[PDB]
């Protein structure tokens, strides 16, 4: 059927500055079960409505798929700012898609802490929206060169998370989903009724 | 680039490395104190060691920028408490001796021991042998050996050990544009660049003083009422015009008068109100008591706990082969994490330590938003003045009959009003000429008004003038009596106990007139109030992103401290000393002695 179990039901999850994109087609979708799980705490769909919505054959659905904190799920919006927003993951004005995110603090945490996804953290500029940066330069703040060290305005810009299972709840792992629904002139087999 | 942007470029690297490494030691510190073994102070050393190495690096980075050229005052607030430094600026001959001395005055209060005359093989420690003696006796000739026997055998071992700790540290405050080391104290009440909110290291000596003229008449009273009844314990002792013997305040060294109560009770036969035996009797535990205390912050509009609060705090003794100090404590470990160690029993003392310890976690909760360098209280003593009145309306009758703990049929008796505010008085007022004497004397020894040769001359001359206590026995310059206490020798300041009292009924006297109480002040009950919660919350959430005379302004709207708050709620009881004292003699003279 769908692959929609390869990508919520998926062992690995990417981190949020080298984040995933899977292209699904030729499938019909069972949007109802999404709808009434009884599991995501925030499903906020944009643009469209919240109803059955099964029988509409957009034309392509992209699957995307990070992990942040949970105070940062708020910025994960159109018309927003802060560190994830300006220099991470960006979303348009005119956005029509869902947002989907849950708590997964049973299974990214660890006795001693767990240092495997990381973010940016300095940046000279701002990007557009749908644009990936992977880079490991160093950052020269301000005009005294570096030139490869660390040492006064030098800085490296990346910063990794450490999760416990015994922090707060704006400081435990957020597993996210965004799904989004282009619209673009296509035979459009992605109905789902 | 200006110098501005490269000092906010700093800012956000470092809150993000200190947050993460600060928890390491706080965790490290909690399984050690809940399991005493052998490998929990190997891995609590070695992470307690990484954080005062890595602070140390940054304090030299922070002063390339200078504080001159900043025009932000949230910046210049973050700037200033990192670029401030230590013993730092001494040569490595000077730095080393200086930790040799601090620590060698630290063992000898740790492990000396006074022993008895006339029985030579009973040698006792402080804390489980000395304190019982002065706590508990009642002869004259058995509290006279354990106080001379304490300053004759440690303090004369401290003397040359603190004259030249005088000298290293007046040296250290020299190189940092200071006058001396009295006034790096006083720094901590200083506040710059603000606009009619200013407040200065001078200004603090003024404020004191002024304070300190207008509780005179209320301490006479109370110093004629004990010297009476002392004259029955004590019989053919005590001059009826004069001052009292140091070694007869019910303590070690006098800081409180509390222990004297069953030897003067105004009414003999009306009794005390406990609620021990009606928790008994209604099957009350642990569970039941942290349950009580909740719902009491709800109905004035404060929150809940949160769910691992009841998942990670050590609410009982464990009763396993854990080894488990008993000390209660509000931990507030970072990244949300709020816990609370306590070893509980089924008392009353223990229903109104619950009420204290769950007033530090909401002042905690409020500032979480604040960045990291400026999270705290306003200063040294707002944190302890909100817990002290949330366990002051829980004590009231009429709480205590909302919430089925008395029958309905309980009739308000006046006799027994009059027990309540003499307990109070002999704890509050008794240890305010204390606490101002012993600061006075330091701020001299620091500044050369006071010679070497005439530091024991001094400190009985005010013991007669300003508390009206006479020695026991005479002294010479070989010892150090001040050093006999634990933050003398310890190296701690003690201002910070004498403005939380003043801070603690401004408080609560501008709260009981916004819930319209009628009566008096010591009745009043601001449960089941909503207005009152607003306003106490919009104090809490600031942290120190502003100076303390604005926030004191938010509340009773006053910008400096007043002592008038404090004369009113004793004002049942100063009309209640006048009339006993009709055919006594209030006041003292300083020419009678015991030797
Ligand atoms: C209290 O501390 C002791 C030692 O500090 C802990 O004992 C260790 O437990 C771990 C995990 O079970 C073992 O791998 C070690 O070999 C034990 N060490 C020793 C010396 O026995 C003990 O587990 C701690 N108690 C609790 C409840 O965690
Ligand atoms: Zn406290």
């Amino acid at each position: 059927l769908c692959p929609f179990g390869e990508v919520f039901n998926a062992t690995r999850f990417a981190s949020v500055y080298a984040w995933n994109r899977k292209r699904i087609s030729n499938c019909v979708a069972d949007y109802s079960v999404l709808y009434n799980s009884a599991s995501f705490s925030t499903f906020k769909c944009y643009g469209v409505s919240p109803t059955k919505l099964n029988d509409l054959c957009f034309t392509n659905v992209y699957a995307d798929s990070f992990v942040i904190r949970g105070d940062e799920v708020r910025q994960i919006a159109p018309g927003q700012t802060g560190k994830i927003a300006d220099y991470n993951y960006k979303l348009p004005d005119d956005f029509t898609g869902c947002v989907i995110a849950w708590n997964s603090n049973n299974l990214d945490s660890k006795v001693g802490g767990n240092y495997n996804y990381l973010f940016r953290l300095f940046r000279k500029s701002n990007l557009k929206p749908f644009e990936r940066d992977i880079s490991t330069e160093i950052y020269q703040a301000g005009s005294t060169p570096c030139n490869g060290v660390e040492g006064f305005n030098c800085y490296f810009p990346l910063q990794s998370y450490g999760f416990q299972p015994t922090n707060g709840v704006g400081y435990q792992p957020y597993r996210v989903v965004v799904l989004s629904f282009e619209l673009l002139h296509a035979p459009a087999t992605v109905c789902g009724p | 680039s200006t110098t501005e942007d490269l000092a906010k470029t700093f800012l956000e690297k470092f809150n993000y490395e200190a947050e993460e490494l600060s928890y390491q030691n706080s965790l490290a510190s909690w399984n050690y104190n809940t399991n005493i073994t052998d490998e929990n102070i190997q891995k609590m050393n070695i992470a307690g060691a990484k954080w005062s190495a890595f602070y140390e690096e940054e304090s030299q980075h922070a002063k390339t920028y200078p504080l001159e050229e900043i025009q932000d005052p949230i910046i210049k607030r973050q700037l200033r408490a990192l670029q401030q430094s230590g013993s730092s600026v001494l040569s490595a001959d000077k730095r080393e001796r200086l930790n040799t001395i601090l620590n060698a005055m630290s063992t000898i209060y740790s492990t000396g021991k006074a022993c008895n005359p006339n029985n030579p093989q009973e040698c006792l420690l402080l804390e489980p042998g000395l304190d019982d003696i002065m706590e508990n006796s009642k002869d004259y000739n058995e509290r006279l050996w354990a106080w001379e026997g304490w300053r004759s055998e440690v303090g004369k071992q401290l003397r040359p050990l603190y004259e030249e700790y005088v000298a290293l540290k007046n040296e250290m405050a020299r190189a940092n544009n200071y006058e001396d080391y009295g006034d790096y104290w006083r720094g901590d009440y200083e506040e710059e660049w603000a606009d009619g909110y200013n407040y200065s290291r001078n200004q603090l000596i003024e404020d004191v003083e002024h304070t300190f003229t207008q509780i005179k008449p209320l301490y006479e009273h109370l110093h004629a009422y004990v010297r009476a009844k002392l004259m029955d314990a004590y019989p053919s002792r005590i001059s009826p015009t004069g001052c009292l013997p140091a070694h007869l305040l019910g303590d070690m060294w006098g800081r409180f008068w509390t222990n004297l109560y069953p030897l003067m009770v105004p009414f003999g036969q009306k009794p005390n109100i406990d609620v021990t035996d009606a928790m008994v009797n209604q099957s009350w535990d642990a569970r039941r008591i942290f349950k009580e205390a909740e719902k009491f912050f709800v109905s004035v509009g404060l929150p809940n706990m949160t769910e691992g609060f009841w998942q990670n705090s050590m609410l009982t003794e464990p009763g396993d082969n854990r080894k488990v100090v008993c000390h209660p404590t509000a931990w507030d470990l970072g990244k949300h994490d709020f816990r609370i160690k306590m070893c509980t029993k089924v008392t009353m003392d223990d229903f109104l330590t619950a009420h204290h310890e769950m007033g530090h976690i909401q002042y905690d909760m409020a500032y979480a938003a604040q960045p990291f360098l400026l999270r705290n209280g306003a200063n040294e003593g707002f944190h302890e003045a909100v817990g002290e009145i949330m366990s002051l309306s829980a004590a009231t009758p009429n709480h205590l009959k909302n919430i089925g703990l008395l029958p309905p049929d309980f009739s308000e008796d006046s006799e027994t009003d009059i027990n309540f505010l003499l307990k109070q008085a002999l704890t509050i007022v008794g240890t305010l000429p204390f606490t101002y004497m012993l600061e006075k004397w330091r701020w001299m020894v620091f500044k050369g008004e006071i010679p070497k040769e005439q530091w024991m001359q001094k400190w009985w001359e005010m013991k007669r003038d300003i508390v009206g206590v006479v020695e026991p026995l005479p002294h010479d310059e070989t010892y150090c009596d001040p050093a006999a206490l634990f933050h003398v020798a310890n190296d701690y300041s003690f201002i910070r106990y004498y403005t939380r009292t003043i801070y603690q009924f401004q408080f609560q006297e501008a709260l009981c007139q916004i819930a319209k109480h009628e009566g008096p002040l010591y009745k009043c009950d601001i449960s089941n109030s909503r207005e009152a919660g607003q306003k106490l919350h919009e104090m809490l959430s600031l942290g120190r992103s502003k100076p303390w005379t604005f926030a004191l302004e938010r509340v009773v709207g006053a910008k400096t401290m007043d002592v008038r708050p404090l004369l009113n709620y004793f004002e049942p009881l100063f009309t209640w000393l006048k009339e006993q004292n009709r055919n006594s003699f209030v006041g003292w003279n300083t020419d009678w002695s015991p030797y």
